[PDB]
This record gives structure tokens, C-alpha cells and sequence, in this order.
């Protein structure tokens, strides 16, 4: 089977286990925990690696769907060993060390400012998260593959104070929303952008 | 107090659309307009510090395209003293 | 028909016309506009009452929702000067004078402070509003009959920096959530309960 | 408020804890473990009531579903006096003890043989459990208050191989639907009556 | 089971049989088909009048919703004959005869001559039928119980070419709600009003 | 970022609004004013594309989705020339003339007489828009890309007496259904089909 | 127009007809009877076709959506004679011969024994059709395109003992789900990873 | 808001002609004329996006044939905060 | 006056199909139509410019298909004179 | 509205022609004709579209025997708005 | 006053396939056939207007497959006279 995505994540930031929650209809996470990130189509492919994982390791999974295309795997649980444990299993049931991952693209991110009192109302209509209070600003970003948004998602909220909008590790791009006032959002973007490029990988 | 954002243009069109992309882009107030004659012409925002960055930077940008701009300039926390003798909309 | 509710808001706030906005599915509001609510019963005569308030303004028709028994027809427009003329249009042809409208008691009201992870998956997963993070602290508040939730947020909302997790007027009775700190949460619970209490109207 | 159903599962069985995952909105349930369901009413003490029990014991909420006066909260933990204390602290929280649960009654119950195709496309269509299959038997039956259902899918697939076809706790009065041949639903509603009629509560 | 509603169209309209077929999920109807429907309460024991009737005929069922109270059964077959038997034998089934149903009554009825755009808005959004186009007149009835509102589309589609925006024979009082120009819908009301008192029953 | 449509509506036919408002969740427009569409991938430039309109004029949007694929922008008004101003400075942020839209595909247009009884009931399953009554005719219509299908079925009732089915500015492809009696079908989709080359652009 | 799949179904095992109806909103299958499948792009041409059989037959059709991505044709009848006429027809609008259906493509065929407790209850998220029990085995196969599916999900069934779970003869792959205890599993696989390649078609 | 079209030239008589030559284009209001010294002069017309979008660029196309035409734009809405500040003949 | 709008068209079908695409595709008033003899024949539209500007585009695009197509032009302001004297509707 | 169907001929003679043959193919309502000078003259019909259509043919093909036939057309839904200003046989009031 | 569509084939069967498909294309009426001898057989319809045309089209498309189609013709508005001594089906 092929390689995408595999994404290490540390210690999730509070409002993230939210939205990733609120979103999600499976073994939810929380905030202060850690969680693993790899994708791979076809989305029956995911459900054996889920068990490599599963039986192997402590963990918990909280997404696994197919509401999109087909499914991406994560599994949240408390130890950082653990995790690191649960994805050691997976790459070596496809006998691929790291950096065999795709080398991300960065698609589209751009900084929206003092957004019109119109424009905010229409977004949430996707009210997968946050709504972007009348007139403040908004940062959007869109990589190739998809599942890499999350870990930006991370990072921005770890790094300013922002409003977390909504998020996309489905779908044959990896789109992103944030909101919050104006000196932040670059701090935010600022940081989002970076934490994709410094990953390695292979174009 | 709020922070304060100038453009300084040659043209009065230039100013006009400067100006107006500035309002448009953040949270500002254009206070007014001051003309040292010459032609020259400085629209005068005050606001957020951050907002003024933003909507400044948006005005150069779309000012630069129809006229001689000539300088910009943020000041982000401005003196007690100069609001009062200066004409910048933030007076007592 | 028996007209329930009808409370004029001065300006309609930043985050519930978004909130408003995120759930409706009429002509969308905006922020900033002054907007007056009315409520009614049996539900079949808001058919009625709005096309009556339609028919002799420009006031912009936001939602018509038919609930178990009554119906609730709530317009906004930014002129103020409308609220004159179309309250009397619609109040006026209904059995109403300004007073005679029932007057709102408060049915239940609970704060929870600082909501425990757990709390968070479960708390705004069924709300469209803002996200109700880990941590912060909640504040219920409910009134009776439901399009009386308005005046209640919008009053909370105006006064502090405050995040509406959930807003819900249309039913029996209505439910207003807010989140945030316990100081920014202290005032509003203060400010939310007198600003009830003043509500002229009946039994 | 009035408690109407509180009552904790010793370990719910394999094919019931799917049906809960198949419904539920926050963390998922898990097989073999042991679970307490609570409903009360009104609805407005359940946010309360649940952080009464998640901050005095390690219960995780499963469903929470709030009707129009009754609120119906779960709880799942492998300690069974830990899903105990959650319980013990929830019905002590109202002054109550183990009388004041409502006593059960056999509301409705009727054994249709040999599912027809017409009732078939029906039936599961209206279903989130197993699919009824044409040509099997389906016994529809209904108990008051619907909290006590738990125990009518616990006690027949333990203790018969039945299928179960819809399972709903949350409303005015529950319903169960379980499907397959005609002996081993023969043997159940024996089964789920014996625990009905001994469920010991008060009126 | 109470027999509340029983009405046995001959043959269905062109234009309703979309709209029942844009709702139903089960045995579809087609135009031409004769049609039988019958209402009863309490709406837990229609499963029984179905199942018995689907094992003696070869009607096809079209809806069957069980609600709290009320419940709705409609069979549909291209034989006008086959609909007496079921019928009578379902009525002998709850101890019933043709005297025994609720005679319907005309709740309210209305026409709002040219439907403003706004409000267009609102209908069509929540209708299944037809669109409502701009500038056209639509009349909405009423009656109680709500089963009798299919009598009201089935009179309104014969006589005139109008369009049907939403019909829903469950519940407790059923809208009929039809579109055209406006002597097309004055003419088209009057047939839906002599319809409540030609229906034999009781009150 | 690249161009895909580039559509300009003229003054729309009334029916359009309703199919228009119920698939939006926005600013509704209403009948008689003119639209602008854009549909572009990726479907975030399109809400950067979505201020430089609403900033610099004085508009109204309904549709920003990406509930299909990538979003989609419309924006409405009822004078011609501040609707072509806000479409002009579209195209000037991406720094493309008119002529860089793809011309349209004419893939499958094909029309089809009598649909039998069976087959209404089941597009109407699609029930975006009115319903093919049983037995009219149907026109079926293809373009790559699927913005521009809006114009097909503005122009289309513009042209012909018909009652709408369904249409796609939504997903990889724009296709279109019609409905009415035989002449008038011939007579729109003619005109259609027709519409769809005379576009200018590059393959 | 171009040609994908080509399935005609003999005679239904049971099951399915449940899951098959109980999926769709069409015309629901019953088990015992026939039914057809062909696959062409773009999905349109499907909506025209089904006519070409409805016309020229007896049948009746279970699928004609576009929910997923393009759309997909079966229709079903008792006698296997008229489907078999039905089937001839289609490909005779085609003016395509009966071999020249793309070979199948059998991407990921792996079995799973004994799913952790987790892992089961997600699955049921996409409660299509019946659970995975903690414990049981899981079959997960891949085939391009995908409604060659319910030909190998029906070969499996009609081999053993195994429960069906969730079925896609919808989008640009085809992918099944099994459920049941460990060695009806091998024997189900057995016949159905083997039910697609002795298909015979064109590279 | 009623939209904006301006022009200025450094001199006078070519403001004029571009003017007259505006408000004889289309249906616009020539509201009065801004000096800002050194020369440069600039008219101000309000009206809908269509006309001054044909208005101006009939009046450059007539004044460029006489005097140095400095600069050409148009605003289809100047944001209110514009029209109370600045002399643009829409201030409340 | 409001903008006018005119299409003539030796041969009184391409008036009209011209006359009929004209009003479809803007918000326009048909005044009439006025007969120069010889079979030549003018329809006339009035309203905003943009209106016409889309609804001209329209006919003359319509009428190429069926009509020996003559003339078409749009003015954007009459002088008060023209209105005054020919027949254009809009004459007090 | 009613739909529209017209024949222009250079030459009253065709237009009678083709009036005659028009409503003596389908129904249709043959409302008048208009002169244009020049000799052009226009025959006008309302009725259905599918009437109009096979009249509109029947009337071509019944002219072109005759004198020279400029130009022959067809509208489904003429716009309200023209009923009320052109010479169609449908101009409201009264 | 319905319309008449009509079918003239060399072969029964020809005929047979050309009323089935017709029938099967609109909403028609099929009265009956006259075989004029000879092999002669022709297919008669009646109903609205298009539909005929509509149907008519369609049956030849389906004979012309398995038989010598002779003849295809519609007739929109028959005369009185001809429904009232020809066996088309709408005879009082």
C-alpha cells in the first residue's frame, strides 16, 4: 500500500479537542494528550492498520469515517510512548521508515483583513468550529495531502491567540479556516506555514 | 492613544482611493484630510495599533497604482502632547 | 392567535447575528441593525402576522418557523425608524397592545463552572455556535416563553467579551448559553438576570 | 425533579454496546464493560446532574439528549463500584435513594411471526440497530418509563442469540425491537420480562 | 387501537402521487393506483394493522410512521377492489366499523393573495412539492385530526392544474398548502373546505 | 490561482430564486435583479475573491459551500452596473481578462418524451426543485465546468414555458433536467444547448 | 456513450434485498427476484437508460441517485426473463456489444479475525447494514470500478454463514465490508475475492 | 453609496472640458472642484457605477488632448466613513 | 432623461424579437416602436446605462439570427432638447 | 402568455395566403397585420406553442408559392411587458 | 380536434413495432390500423398536437429497423369533414 501522510503529534492544545471532537463520531480525544496522523487510501486499508495499532498498543482511536472519500486514520492516548508505539507498528506493517512521506505542498494561505459583516455569517454555515466575529481577520491555508492540516491547526493556536475555525484532513486538498484579531493571525500563519515546510519527506 | 497611519500623496485622486482601500481593509477612522498646498496631500487614519499596519500597507499598495506616493508612515502609541496641538482627530 | 413575546432589541450584537445567521434559513442578517422579535400563537397564524409585517414595510424577513403549537416571526433592519411603524402594523392587528404581551419569567438558571474535558465533547457538540472549550465556565440561562432568549444574550453579549456557545429561541421554552472566564461570566449572570427582571408585559 | 430510571449495568453484552455506538454523540462505548444509565426531568439539571457525577467519580458520558422535559445521561466504567459511586453520588445527589426510581411495568408487548417484506422495508429503515431480515421473527415491545430498557437487550443476548434491531431509551416510553427465528425470540421475552417484573422501584 | 382517520382515495392524482413519492420509503405508489389510509391512535399498535393486512393481501405500503400517539398506514394497488378487504378487515381488527372513525373538521382556511418574494423564501425552503414561484396565490387548509388533509391535495390537483408545496398527513392538524394564480387557488380552495364535511365520523 | 467561470446574469427569471434559495444558505437574492457566479478550485481563493466584490461594492452573497467539492461564490444585486463592478475587480485580484474562462463542453444533451409513472417518483428523490409530474418530458444537459450551467437554466426559462427539475453549479460537472409539456421542451433546451458554445474562451 | 460495469444479478439471496432497499429511495428489492447493474460515464446517461427498460419491460428500479458522485442503474423484477430483456436493451442504446465491460482491478483483499472491542463499534458509524461483534472477523475487499460489488457482496452470502456490513457499488472504487465468526469468513472470501476475476472483459 | 469618478490636471482648463465633457457622457452630477495648490485641480462627479465607468473615461479621452492629465479612477462605493470627511459632495 | 436605446431593423419581425430579448435581459421600459417607411422599422428601450448597454448586446445578438440588422446604439444622456421635440416616450 | 408566431412578405398577396393556410393548419388566433411601408407587410397568430409551430410552417411553405417571404419566427413567451406596447392582438386594458 | 399521426409500412410486423413505439414516445392514442392490401399496412394515432409529431418521429426510427417503411405524415387540425367519414377514431 501507498504513503501519504504521517504526522507525529506532541501534546494537543486545548480548543483542538473540541472541534477535532465535536466533528468526530468515534473515541473522542482531549486536551493535554497526544495523537498520531497517517493517511492512506483506500479507506479499508486504514481499518486493518487500525488493529496493528489497536492490539499492539494502549491507545483509542477517534477518527475513522468515510464522510468525505475514503478514511484517514488517527488515535489519541495520554503516554507519548504509547502513541509513538502505535505508529511504529503501522509503518512497519507497510515496511516503510519515515521519510518515504510525501514532501507537502502549500496550496493556497492567505490573510483575509477586517472581513465584511456579510462574509462572516456565510462561512459559519459550514459551523464545523468557531464563527469569525463581524470584521476581525481570517487566515486560510490549503496543502497537498490533506491530512497535514491538523498538525498546523496545532501550531497556530499553540503559538497566538486565535479562533480556531475549521479544518480539513479530508478531501484531496488539506484546507484550513482561523480567525481572531489582526496581529495574531500572522503570528499564526506565521508559524502554520513554517511547521509544513520543515517537515521531511519526498516530492 | 490610538495609533496613528498617514499617506502622504501628490495627487489628490491618489489620496482618495488610498484613503478609501484603508477604511475598507481594517478596523480605522479617517479623521480628515491635510493639505500643505503644493499639491501635496496627507490622509490621516487612527485606530488599533495592528489596524493601521494592515490597512497602511493595503493603502500603499493600491495607492502606488494611480498616483506619486510619496511617503508612509505608522506611529503606533504618539505622544499626549501632539494630539494637542496637532490636527490629527484625536484633539481634546 | 395569542401573541406572545414581542421585545425590540436595540442593536442586535456582534456574535448572535452570527448565531442567528448560523441557523437560520431566511434572509440572513447582519451586524450592527436593529432588530424587533415577535411571538406568537397557534403557529398557523405567523403565516399571517409576517405577511401582514411584509406586506406594509421594507423590514427584511428573516425566519418563520412553525413549532408544536405557535409561530415566530422576527424581523431586522438597520433603520430604527421601521420598528415604529411595523410593530404597530403587526402589534396593532393582533390582539396586542405593547403591555399586553406576556411577560417573561425566568425557568431555570445554573452555572457550572470551569468545564471538565469531558464535559467539553459532550456540552458543544449540539451547538452551532461557538465551540464550549475545556476549562471554561458555562453559565444557563432559560426563558419562558422561547423568543425572549434574545433579549437575554444580546443584553450579556453588549456588556462583555464573552463567547455564545449555543442559542436556541424557538420551541417552549428558550435556551441561551454563554462561555467564557469566571469574571466575564460573573457580570453577565448579573447583568443577564436584571435585564429579565425589568421586562414589562402579562401573566 | 423527579428521578425517574437509574439503573447500572453489571456488564453490557456484545451486541448492545454497537447499538449505543451506532447512536451515540460523544465517547464511545466499549464491550464487556459496565455501564449506568440515569434520566431524569427536568432536562435542565442533567448538564448538572452529569458534572455532579464526572467530577465525583471516573464515569465517561456516552448519550446526552436533551428532550422536552426529560433528560436521559449515561455512564460507562470497567470498575463496577466506580460506575457504583457515580451512581450512588447521583441518586444521593437529590436527598433520593434507591425507592425513588420509577417501577416498571410491562407497557406493550406483541410477537409478530414470520417478518413480512411490506414490514421489513419498514422496519430497519427506522432502525439503527441490526437489519431485520425477510422472513425472520420480530417481537416489538415497549416499557415505562424508557430508562428500564437497557435491561431488555442485556438480558436477551446474553442469554439467547437474538438480533437486535432497534434499540431507543431516550423519550416518553422506550422501545425494543429485536429480530431472528422463532425459538430464540420465544425464550426472551421471558427473559426481559423477568427482569422487567422484578425491576424494583416505586410509582 | 382508537380509529382516528380512515379515508380510501380512488385513485391518485397525478401531481400528489410525486409528492407522497417524494416522502415515502417504503412500497412506492404510482400514478393511477388506488389508494387507502387509515389513521389510528395509539400510534404504537399500527405496526399490528399493517403486519396482519400485509400477510392477507398484495397491497404495497407506502408510509407507516408511528409517532407518540397517532399513527398513519397507507397501502397502495392498482386494483380499486383488493382496498375493501384489508380495510374491513383491519377495522374488525380494532373492533371497528365504517360509523367508528373521527369525522374531520376544517381548522382553518386562508388565502393570501400574491405571496410576497420574502416570504417564498421561507415557504419553498421548507416545502417538498412544488416551488413557490413569485406572484402566485396559495391557500392553506386545515383540519383535525391531521390524517384528513390527503383528502384536501387529492380534491385541489383534479380539478385545476395547481401545484402542491408540502402535504403531511402526520401530526395532530394537516396542511394542505397549494399554489397557482389567484382564481385558479379560489377555485381550488373551495374544493378542499367541502371535503371536511362530506367525511362521516364523529367529533 | 486559475478561472473557471465567469458568468455574468442578466436580469433572472423569477422561478430561479426558489431552486437558487433552497440549495442556498446566504443572501437569497430574489427574482427581477441581476447574479454574479464563480465557481474556482481551490475553494478558498474564492473567499478572498469574495471580499474585493463585497468591499468594493454593494452586494448580497448567497452561495459559499464546499459541501460538494470545492466552494462556490455567488453575489446578487438588482442593478446591473454595481453587480459588472464587482465582477470586474474579481478577475483584476487574479490578473485575468475575460477570455481565460474554458470554453463549455456540449457533452450529453439528449431529450426524452413521456418519462413512465415509475421514474418521477424517483428524481423527485432529488427534490432540489419542482417535481416531473408523470409523463411530461425531460432535457438533460453536460458542461465542463458546472458554474455555468445557471446561465443554461436562466436562459432557459427565459425562452420557454417550463417547470424547473434540478441544476449543478455544483461538482466536476454541470448538468441540467427540465420539466414540462413536450413543445416548450423542445423549444428551452434548443435554446440552451445553443447558449452554452456561443461562450468565448480557451479549451 | 462509454461502459463500465455489467452485472446481472441471477436471483437474490435475502439479505441483501433489506440492505440493498433499506439503503435506497427508490423502488426497494424484495429477495427471490432479479436485477441488473451497469456502469457509464457521465452519470446522466444512466437517467436516460433507465427509461430504455422501464419502456420496453416490466421491471422496476432500486437505484437512480446522483448523492455520491455519478450515477448508477438496477432495476429488479421477479422473472429473470424480463431482466435479462431489459439488460439487452440498455446495452443495445449503447450500441455496444456485451463484452466490452472493463476487467475488474482487485486492489486490497485482506482478512481481519478477531477486531478489538474498538474498532467494531466504529465501523457501525456507517451503520449501512449489520454490526461488526467485538470479536468476530472482518473481510475488507477493494475492485475497480465499484458496482461490480453487490455481485461479489452477493456470491459471499449465498457461500456461508456471514453477516453483511456496508456496501459501495457507488463511486470511482468499489469496497466491501463482512462480518461473522472466523471460518464462514474464509469461506466467504474465498468465494468472493474469486466472484471477481472470473469476469471477463476488456484491459 | 452614490459611486465617485475623479480627475485631476495640473492646470485648469483642462479640468473643465473633462468635466463638461463628463457630465454630457452620462448621467452624473458634477458636485465642484478641489484645489490643492501648486496647480493641481481636481473634479469630483457622483453617480451610478455605469455611467461615471462611462463617464471618465469619455472625459480623459477629451482632456488629455489639452493639458497633462495626472491621474483617472473610480470608487463604485466609498466607504460612508469617505463621504462625511471629505468634500465629495455626499457629506450628511 | 434617462439612457436610451434603439435597434432598427428593415423588416418588422427583427424589431420585434430584438424588442422581446431586449426586455428579457434588463430592467427596461419599451416605449414603442416608430416606422421610418420602406420597411424600416425602430424599436426604443429606456433606462440606466448599464441596463441598455446589456439589453442592446441581447438584441443585436438575437436579431443577426432572423433581421437585415441596420443600426444600434445606446446614448447615455439625452439632451433635455432631444425628448422635448422627437418621440421617445419620456416627452412631459 | 400566448405564444407568437409572425410571416413578413414583401407583397399583401403572401400574407393573405399565408394567414389563410396558418389558422387552417392548428388553432390559432389570427389577430391582424401590420404595414411597414415598402411594401413589407406581417401577419400575426397566438395559440400554442406546438399550434404555432405547425402553423408557422404550413404558412412558409404556403407563402413561398407566391411572393418572396422575408423573414418567418416564433416565440414561445413573449415578455409581458411588449403585450402592452406592440400591435399583438393581447394589449391589456379592457 | 386532436391530431392525426400516421404510419404506412410494407410489413405487419412493421406496423406492430411502429404503433408500440409510438404509444410508448407520448401520450397518444392508438385507434386501430387499415390494411389497404397489398402488404399495405398503416398505423393510425391521434392525440395533441406535438405529441404526434413528437411520437410519429419516433415509431419511424423504430420501423425503419425491421421493415420497408413506406410512408410518415401528421396532420395537426383535421377537418370536420374527414374525422366524419374516415374511420380515424374521433367519428361521432
Amino acid at each position: 500500500i501507498t504513503l501519504r501522510t504521517y504526522i507525529f503529534l506532541d501534546a494537543l492544545q486545548p480548543q483542538l479537542a473540541t472541534f477535532i471532537g465535536k466533528t468526530a463520531r468515534g473515541f473522542l480525544p482531549v486536551p493535554g494528550q497526544a495523537s498520531l496522523w497517517v493517511e492512506i487510501a483506500p479507506g479499508i486499508a486504514i481499518n486493518r492498520v487500525t488493529d496493528a495499532a489497536l492490539k499492539a498498543t494502549k491507545v483509542q482511536p477517534a477518527v475513522q469515517v468515510v464522510e468525505r472519500a475514503y478514511g484517514l486514520l488517527e488515535v489519541h492516548h495520554f503516554d507519548q510512548g504509547e502513541v509513538l508505539a502505535a505508529g511504529s507498528t503501522i509503518l512497519d506493517k507497510l515496511e516503510v521508515r519515515e521519510e518515504g512521506r510525501l514532501k507537502p505542498q502549500v496550496m493556497t494561505h492567505q490573510i483575509i483583513r477586517a472581513v465584511e459583516a456579510y462574509q462572516t455569517q456565510i462561512i459559519n454555515r459550514n459551523s464545523q468550529g468557531m464563527m469569525i466575529l463581524p470584521g476581525e481577520s481570517l487566515f486560510i491555508l490549503e496543502t497537498q495531502p490533506a491530512g497535514y492540516a491538523v498538525l498546523a491547526a496545532n501550531e497556530a493556536e499553540k503559538a497566538a491567540n486565535v479562533h480556531l475555525v475549521n479544518v480539513t484532513p479530508y478531501g484531496a486538498f488539506g484546507r484550513l479556516y482561523l480567525a481572531g484579531s489582526e496581529a495574531e493571525i500572522d503570528a499564526a500563519a506565521e508559524a502554520a506555514e513554517a511547521a509544513i515546510r520543515s517537515v521531511s519527506g519526498v516530492a | 492613544a490610538d495609533a496613528l497611519g498617514m499617506i502622504e500623496v501628490r495627487g489628490f485622486v491618489g489620496m482618495v482611493e488610498a484613503a478609501d482601500a484603508m477604511v475598507k481593509a481594517a478596523k480605522v477612522e479617517l479623521i480628515g484630510y491635510e493639505k500643505t498646498g503644493g499639491g501635496y496631500v496627507t490622509a490621516v487614519v487612527r485606530g488599533d495599533v495592528a489596524a493601521v499596519k494592515a490597512a497602511t500597507e493595503a493603502g500603499q499598495r493600491a495607492a502606488e497604482r494611480v498616483g506619486e506616493v510619496v511617503a508612509v508612515h505608522v506611529i503606533p502609541r504618539p505622544h499626549v502632547n501632539v494630539d494637542a496641538a496637532l490636527p490629527l482627530g484625536r484633539t481634546p
